[PDB]
């Protein structure tokens, strides 16, 4: 979809003819913590203590 | 033994039936480029005949169940026909007489966009089946017009016979396979091939070729042989093109537009001796730089490059700042 | 192009519709 | 033998550890995955297979009696007898299954070979062994089978002579020929492992779970990753065909095919020619000898319909030339003037309709096929079914004719559009 | 694919149009416990068969196959089992494979380990005393039209008369379940004809039905075995509908969080040229190329 | 609840049931090497799961681990039971 077949007389890897995107379109991170996906049953610290202890005493 | 000299050859290839060895300039094994024989083939088929006539009967359901239905797939995946007609799925998977030959001509982006192309639908495919491209990723997919891929295919193709399959020289052989099997071990490749049979010898003259004729018809109107030269003819002309733009939807112009029917007697005008002032300077003009465009090679130059790479050893494996008076 | 490998293209083709053919002839003579 | 360039993998112990602990898996469907599922049936096979060596005396006057003995007495005899039993026919169901797969996907191409090749020779071995299983039944059904396996032998020699007697000792169930046929049974069935892994380890080259090409570059791990999803595929596989057990075969039936197998070799010397009917994946081949009577022609046929599943790759793929290769025609020289035709390229699977449309004729008339049973008492005498011939002439033109799997209009009706779009478009 | 029921042959499977076959299985429900969903035999049922068996059956029919002590754990329990055998007794000719094991040279009374032979010693014997047709070996009967049904039917199906055109020869009687409907066995079974241990009732359908249920439960597939083997087949059903969930786990959502993959490409316009594109790469099966293709 | 996962998801904005990007989108690493330039215009990805398919538990990340271990060894012990 990009255009003509371009032969391996092009030395570059990158022609020049390609488009580069500007930094203003690139996406930013969000860098940010943001909240737990947790269900109830697994938000109950017992649950937690226990999957801790599994973790610890068999895994 | 020698196969010419054989009993058959005494009796059956003998002058009396035109059947006799003509023995010529030595000339090169695969004579006949595949995409000029398919061209002849398809006119021949299509455009002559009885079986021209069938066919032309059966356009509508050969258009509907082939073209749009491949192009209707490969939207559905972001994909043009150039992403499976130009390079076949096989070429690009395990192909290695394409890789060979890509590595030493291509450069890698023209293999890379292909794989990346497909790649983008099939990390969510597999994901998850039955993914629908969204409608950002189909127009752009549906930017790019049939002349292009066609352009693209056919330079493509004639370059591969021209530099590799016409420095081809087939041979016996045996099974290329090691495999113990006794079914595979005793396969012979040699003879059941026309090639093999029909010369003996890189002199014989080749017996069957389409006829110069054939191709200068071949290289004739697709249409059928329309006057451009009169308004009837025009007529007819623009009419045909008009039904295969409405049974191609991305031929040549998208669905929505219509065929620009002045911009091309300016082209075939100018492509001949015919001219006159009857086409506006404008269209003219604007007409004659498509055309140098068209054909244009694109060329780099050599600007906004990245900064290469000379690495050095880190400074722990380097010896510390301190340095005296030995001695 | 060559005669006998015309020939064995031809055989191909046929060699099925003649054992249709003797197929056919076996019932009608089954038949009585 | 200089000839021979080697072999792609050297099967050495610690080499095959290696391979298989770093072998990787793309992405992939329950459709692609029959193949191990041909395997791990196998697997079992020598497993419940050897269980019933220890229990079978290869005398043909205390086989019925001994295994009978032995279901009482013994237990999970039975058990592993009906394994092996059902263990055959999901073995055929999956071996067919993975072969109509591969068939779709045009795999005839020139590296597809060591592939194909090395899985069909497979497959014709299996069916040798499942012959050898059917005789040691000790019924009026391998009486019968084993004297069809013997007609068609010595069909070869023209029958002069007795070149049948070193394993077919009289045309009948002794015991020389039981003790020798078990014997071989056994011998191959084991040896079908070997084959498997041969087969498994070479196709590896350009396995693909589709025709489209994926541009994904990672892969899963063998060992876990792969290995747990065609166990579980295996699992739900096994669940659908017993859910289709329970509706299409319950127990208390008015009739089935097996009720010919009621007849002993030697305790019953009378035998049921008016019901008689093999199990249903040789159901085909003696559907065919009885279409045609013709004792030659149908041995033909048979060996014609093996050999060339054999030969897919050589007569329909890719090869040395680049589809530059001049195949034969009949009728489309005189339209297009051309003695012969260019191998057309243009022959995709998922987005081509032709090949669908061949392909699924294909597959229906084999099923068709495998149906029912011609019923010779007056099959031919009456018109015979036309649904049976047509399907067994489609199925021998399909393998065997590239014009049905790789058409010709294909490419052409491409390349005249293509030359009008270019030419509209200059 | 689509069958006719007119013909005679049930589901397409011809060869069997001298003869009755869907009477009780697809035109007909006789209902039989142990086919029944979580059915099991019943234990009187199996007895009286064995009574019925061993007081009108068994003085012509036999089992090569069988033995008595099959009934241990369903019907008989072992000292009753050998009382009820030790009526009956077997001659050395009777064995099928004598062996060194039985040493004997006169008769004696069966024990339980016995296989269930016949007062005949051979078939050609019981052909001579039935009029030159062998009462047929119930050992293996299982594979006949309906089933356990069979045994029912031809037991039963003694009253319907020949049409015109079929002759009953001297010593042949009419019935329409057997082969041809023509059955050398005289109607064996007449009301009171058996006095049970248990009191049931003694009728000819019951008497069938005893019968029937005996015979059954002495064939291998079908039988004492086949509901114990079906309550595993549900189990193991069970066990892949509750594994299931673990499988799509384990593998299709895994799978999909593999493929979480972020991509991005770059311009890299460095000097350095594609040397590894163009001069490099390798091939397994070079070796099957090497000398033979593209040259 | 237990079910309030499907009530809560059934109000998503996903293409054909697909959860693509709206418009086309490009990211780009800060730490990629200096002989890397601008990100080219070829749109790589078509769905953003990398940060979709996230429950945000980078603490506590050893559970989610025991819990996958636990999941594998549910179905390996359903298979060791069919093998035994
Ligand atoms: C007029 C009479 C007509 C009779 C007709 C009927 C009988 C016909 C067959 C007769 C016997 C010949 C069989 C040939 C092979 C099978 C057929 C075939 O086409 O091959 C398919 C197949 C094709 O392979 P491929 O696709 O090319 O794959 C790569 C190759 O396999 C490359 O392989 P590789 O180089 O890696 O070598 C592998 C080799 C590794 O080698 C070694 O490490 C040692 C090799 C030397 C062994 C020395 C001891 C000899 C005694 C023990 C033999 C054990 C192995 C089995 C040998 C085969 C015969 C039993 O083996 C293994 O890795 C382990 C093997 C697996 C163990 C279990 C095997 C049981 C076999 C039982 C069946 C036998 C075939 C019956 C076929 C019937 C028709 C369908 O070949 C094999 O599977 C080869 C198997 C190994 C053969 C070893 C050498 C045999 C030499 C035979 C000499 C002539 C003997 C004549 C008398 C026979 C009396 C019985
Ligand atoms: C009511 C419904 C009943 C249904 C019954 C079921 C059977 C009927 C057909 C069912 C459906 C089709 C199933 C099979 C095909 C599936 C599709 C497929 O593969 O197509 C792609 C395939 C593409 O082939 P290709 O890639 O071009 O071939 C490459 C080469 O040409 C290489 O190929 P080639 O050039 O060599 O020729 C290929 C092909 C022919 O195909 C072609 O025509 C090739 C070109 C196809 C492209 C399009 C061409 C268009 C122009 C053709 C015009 C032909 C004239 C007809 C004009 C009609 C309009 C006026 O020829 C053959 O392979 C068979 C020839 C056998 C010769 C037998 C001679 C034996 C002589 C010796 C006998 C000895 C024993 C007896 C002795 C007795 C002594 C007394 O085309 C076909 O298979 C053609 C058939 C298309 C579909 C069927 C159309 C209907 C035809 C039958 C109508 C019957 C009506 C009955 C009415 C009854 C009322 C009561
Ligand atoms: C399988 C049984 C094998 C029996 C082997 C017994 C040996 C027989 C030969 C004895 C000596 C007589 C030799 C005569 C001269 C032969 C010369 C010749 O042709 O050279 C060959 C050449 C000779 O080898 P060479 O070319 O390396 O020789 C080099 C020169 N010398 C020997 C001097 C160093 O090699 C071949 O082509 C070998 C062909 C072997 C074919 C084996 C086919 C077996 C098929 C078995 C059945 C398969 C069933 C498949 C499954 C079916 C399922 C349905
Ligand atoms: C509104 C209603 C909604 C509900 C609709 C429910 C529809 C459900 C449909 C489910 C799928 C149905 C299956 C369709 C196909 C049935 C096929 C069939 O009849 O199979 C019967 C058999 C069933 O066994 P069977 O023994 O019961 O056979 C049928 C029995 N009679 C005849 C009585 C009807 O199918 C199988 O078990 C076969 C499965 C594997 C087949 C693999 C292909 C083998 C092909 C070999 C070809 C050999 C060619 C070479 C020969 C040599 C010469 C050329
Ligand atoms: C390349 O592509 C391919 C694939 O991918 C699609 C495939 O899937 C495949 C298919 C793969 C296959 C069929 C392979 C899978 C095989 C299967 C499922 C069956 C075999 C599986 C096995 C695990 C075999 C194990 C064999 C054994 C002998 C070990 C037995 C197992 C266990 C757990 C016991 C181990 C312990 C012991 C032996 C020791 C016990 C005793 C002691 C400790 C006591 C010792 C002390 C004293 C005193 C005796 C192939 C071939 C392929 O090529
Ligand atoms: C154990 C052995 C048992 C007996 C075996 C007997 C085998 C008998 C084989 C008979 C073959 C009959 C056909 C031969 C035809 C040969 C014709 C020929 O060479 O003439 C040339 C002619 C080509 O000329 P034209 O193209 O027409 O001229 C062009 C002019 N511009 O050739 C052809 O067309 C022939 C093409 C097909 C050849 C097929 C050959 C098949 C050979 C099979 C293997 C045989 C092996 C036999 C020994 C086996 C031992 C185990
Ligand atoms: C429906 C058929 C199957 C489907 C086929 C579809 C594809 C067809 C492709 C074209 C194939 C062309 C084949 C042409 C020949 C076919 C011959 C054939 O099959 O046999 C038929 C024909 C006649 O058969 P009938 O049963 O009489 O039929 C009734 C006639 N009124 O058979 C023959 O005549 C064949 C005779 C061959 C004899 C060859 C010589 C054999 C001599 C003995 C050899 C012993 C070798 C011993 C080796 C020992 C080594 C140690
Ligand atoms: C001697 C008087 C017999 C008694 C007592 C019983 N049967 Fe019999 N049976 C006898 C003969 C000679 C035959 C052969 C008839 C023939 O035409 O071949 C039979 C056959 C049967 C059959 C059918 C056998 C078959 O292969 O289809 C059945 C189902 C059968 N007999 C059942 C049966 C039962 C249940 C009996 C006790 C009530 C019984 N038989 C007693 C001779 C004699
Ligand atoms: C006993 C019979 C067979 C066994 C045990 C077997 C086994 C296997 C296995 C385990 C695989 C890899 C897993 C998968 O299928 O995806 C495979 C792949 C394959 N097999 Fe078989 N198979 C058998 C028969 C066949 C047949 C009849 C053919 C062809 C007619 C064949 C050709 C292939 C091919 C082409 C592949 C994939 C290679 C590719 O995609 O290029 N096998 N087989
Ligand atoms: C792929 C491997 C195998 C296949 C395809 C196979 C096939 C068969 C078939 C079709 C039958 C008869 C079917 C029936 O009764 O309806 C059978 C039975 C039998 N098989 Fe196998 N078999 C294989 C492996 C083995 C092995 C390795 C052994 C022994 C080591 C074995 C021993 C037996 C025995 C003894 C019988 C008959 C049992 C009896 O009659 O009681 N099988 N097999």
């Amino acid at each position: 979809v990009y255009g003509k077949l371009i032969f391996n007389n092009i030395k570059e890897y990158t022609p020049s003819w390609i488009k580069t995107i500007p930094y203003s379109q690139v996406t930013k991170p969000i860098l940010r913590k943001q909240p737990q996906i947790v269900g109830k049953i697994n938000a109950d610290p017992k649950v937690k203590k226990f999957w801790v202890f599994l973790r610890e005493n068999v895994q | 033994v020698r196969l010419e000299k054989i009993l058959w050859e005494q009796l059956v290839n003998v002058k009396a039936f035109s059947r006799q060895r003509v023995i010529g300039a030595p000339s090169k094994w695969y004579n006949e480029n595949r995409t000029e024989w398919f061209k002849v083939a398809q006119h021949n088929a299509f455009n002559t005949g009885f079986s021209g006539v069938i066919l032309r009967a059966l356009e509508p359901l050969l258009a509907k169940f082939i073209y749009r239905w491949r192009l209707d797939i490969a939207h559905q995946r972001g994909l043009t026909l150039e992403d499976s007609l130009l390079f076949m799925d096989r070429e690009l998977r395990r192909c290695y007489f394409f890789e060979t030959v890509a590595r030493q001509n291509l450069h890698p982006y023209t293999v890379l966009f292909m794989k990346k192309r497909r790649a983008r639908y099939y990390k969510v495919e597999r994901g998850l089946r039955g993914f629908y491209v969204p409608d950002w990723v189909r127009k752009e997919a549906e930017e790019r017009q049939l002349s292009e891929t066609v352009d693209n295919i056919f330079n493509w193709e004639n370059f591969v016979y021209r530099e590799y399959m016409s420095d081809m020289t087939p041979i016996g052989r045996w099974t290329s396979l090691s495999k113990i099997t006794p079914l595979d071990m005793f396969q012979y490749y040699g003879l059941f091939r026309n090639e093999a049979w029909d010369r003996f010898f890189y002199n014989e003259a080749f017996y069957e070729s389409y006829s110069e004729k054939e191709k200068q018809e071949a290289n004739g109107n697709p249409f059928g042989k329309f006057n451009l030269q009169t308004a009837d003819g025009r007529a007819q002309f623009e009419k045909e093109v008009n039904t295969f733009i409405e049974r191609y939807p991305f031929a040549v112009t998208k669905p929505g537009q219509k065929f620009d029917f002045t911009r091309f007697y300016a082209l075939e005008d100018l492509a001949n001796k015919r001219d006159t002032s009857k086409y506006d300077p404008a269209l003219l003009e604007s007409v004659k730089n498509e055309l140098k465009q068209s054909a244009a090679l694109p060329a780099d130059n050599g600007a906004n490059k990245t900064k290469k790479s000379k690495p050095i050893l880190p400074d722990w494996l380097q010896p510390k700042f301190g340095k005296a008076f030995q001695a | 192009a060559p005669v006998f490998l015309k020939a064995l293209r031809y055989v191909i083709y046929s060699y099925p519709l003649y054992v249709c053919y003797l197929i056919k002839q076996a019932q009608i003579n089954a038949q009585g | 033998m200089e000839w021979n360039k080697g072999t792609y993998m050297s099967t050495s112990i610690k080499k095959i550890v290696q391979y298989f602990s770093v072998m990787t898996v793309s992405f992939h469907d329950i459709n692609s995955l029959f193949g191990f599922f041909t395997f791990l049936t196998i697997a079992s096979q020598l497993v419940s297979g050897t269980m019933l060596a220890f229990s079978l005396v290869p005398e043909p006057m205390l086989i019925p009696m001994v295994r009978e003995e032995e279901d009482v007495e013994d237990l999970y005899t039975d058990d592993f007898f009906w394994l092996h039993e059902r263990g055959v026919d999901m073995l055929f169901i999956f071996s067919y299954f993975h072969l109509f797969r591969k068939i779709y996907l045009n795999n005839f191409e020139y590296e597809q070979e060591a592939a194909w090749k090395s899985g069909v020779f497979t497959f014709l071995l299996f069916q040798v062994v499942v012959f050898l299983g059917l005789v040691l039944c000790c019924t009026h059904l391998s009486d019968i089978t084993l004297a069809i396996a013997a007609n068609l032998y010595d069909t070869f020699f023209a029958g002069k002579g007795k070149f049948y007697w070193w394993i077919f000792t009289s045309k009948e169930l002794n015991t020389d020929t039981i003790i020798r046929l078990a014997y071989l049974h056994y011998v191959l069935a084991f040896f079908l492992a070997y084959l498997g892994l041969i087969h498994g380890v070479d196709m590896h080259y350009d396995w693909k779970n589709e025709s489209s090409m994926d541009g994904l570059e990672t892969e899963m791990i063998w060992f876990d990753e792969a290995l747990s999803n065609e166990l579980g595929a295996m699992i739900e596989i096994i669940l659908i065909v017993m859910i289709v057990c329970f509706f299409m075969y319950p127990e208390p039936e008015a009739l089935s095919y097996e009720f010919f197998m009621w007849g002993d070799i030697g305790f019953i010397n009378d035998v049921r020619f008016l019901s008689v009917a093999p199990h249903w994946y040789f159901r085909p081949f003696m559907a065919w000898l009885t279409v045609c009577p013709f004792h030659k022609i149908g041995l033909f046929g048979l060996i014609y319909y093996f050999f060339i599943l054999f030969y897919q790759p050589v007569i329909h793929g890719t090869n040395e030339q680049n589809n530059y290769t001049k195949r034969n025609v009949a009728f489309v020289s005189f339209f297009i003037n051309r003695s012969d035709i260019m191998t057309p390229k243009y022959h995709s699977v998922e987005d081509n309709l032709l090949h669908q449309i061949t392909f699924w004729l294909f597959l229906c008339s084999a099923l068709y096929v495998t149906s029912y049973l011609p019923y010779g008492r007056f099959y031919n005498r009456i018109n015979g079914n036309y649904g049976t011939l047509w399907s067994f002439m489609y199925i021998f033109f399909y393998l065997g004719n590239s014009f049905l799997r790789r058409p010709l209009i294909t490419e052409l009706y491409l390349f005249n559009a293509f030359v009008k779009s270019k030419f509209l478009k200059k | 694919f689509i069958y006719r029921d007119d013909i005679g042959a049930f589901w397409g499977i011809k060869g069997y149009e001298e003869l009755v076959t869907e009477v009780g299985t697809h035109k007909g429900h006789n209902y039989w416990p142990q086919f029944s969903f979580l059915g099991t035999y019943d234990s009187g049922s199996v007895r009286r068969g064995f009574q019925v068996f061993a007081r009108n059956c068994g003085n012509c029919h036999g089992m090569i196959y069988k033995k008595y002590d099959y009934l241990l754990d369903k019907a008989y329990r072992q000292l009753e089992l050998a009382q009820m055998v030790s009526d009956f007794t077997i001659h050395p000719a009777h064995q099928h494979f004598k062996q060194y094991y039985y040493q004997e040279w006169d008769e004696r009374d069966r024990v339980i380990c016995d296989h269930i032979y016949p007062p005949y010693f051979s078939q050609d014997q019981a052909k001579n005393a039935n009029g030159g047709v062998w009462p047929t070996d119930f050992s293996k009967i299982k594979l006949r039209p309906g089933g356990i049904n069979y045994i029912y039917n031809i037991s039963t199906g003694y009253h319907f008369t020949p049409p015109f055109g079929m002759d009953v020869p001297k010593g042949k009687y009419f019935n329409p379940y057997f082969d041809h409907m023509i059955i050398g066995m005289p109607r064996q079974l007449v009301d009171g004809l058996v006095d049970y241990d248990d009191g049931t009732p003694a009728s000819t359908p019951q008497m069938a039905y005893d019968v029937s249920n005996f015979i059954n439960f002495m064939q291998r597939r079908v039988g004492y075995k086949r509901p114990d083997k079906m309550v595993r087949y549900y189990m193991v059903f069970t066990g892949g509908l509750l594994i299931l969930p673990f499988k799509y786990f384990k593998t299709k959502a895994y799978y999909r969080n593999l493929l979480s993959l972020r991509w991005e490409m770059y311009a890299v316009r460095d000097g350095v040229y594609y040397n590894h594109f163009k001069y490099g790469g390798y091939n397994s099966r070079a070796y099957q190329f090497r000398g033979y293709f593209w040259a | 609840g237990v079910l309030s996962e499907y009530n809560q998801r059934l109000s998503k904005k996903l293409h054909k049931g697909h959860l693509v990007e709206d418009k086309p989108t490009f990211f780009v690493t800060s730490s990629r090497p200096g002989n890397f330039g601008d990100h080219i215009d070829f749109k790589v990805n078509i769905d953003n799961w990398f940060d979709e398919n996230r429950v945000h538990n980078e603490h506590e990340t050893d559970i989610r681990r025991t819990q996958i271990y636990t999941l594998n060894a549910i179905y390996y012990g359903g298979l060791l039971s069919f093998a035994r």
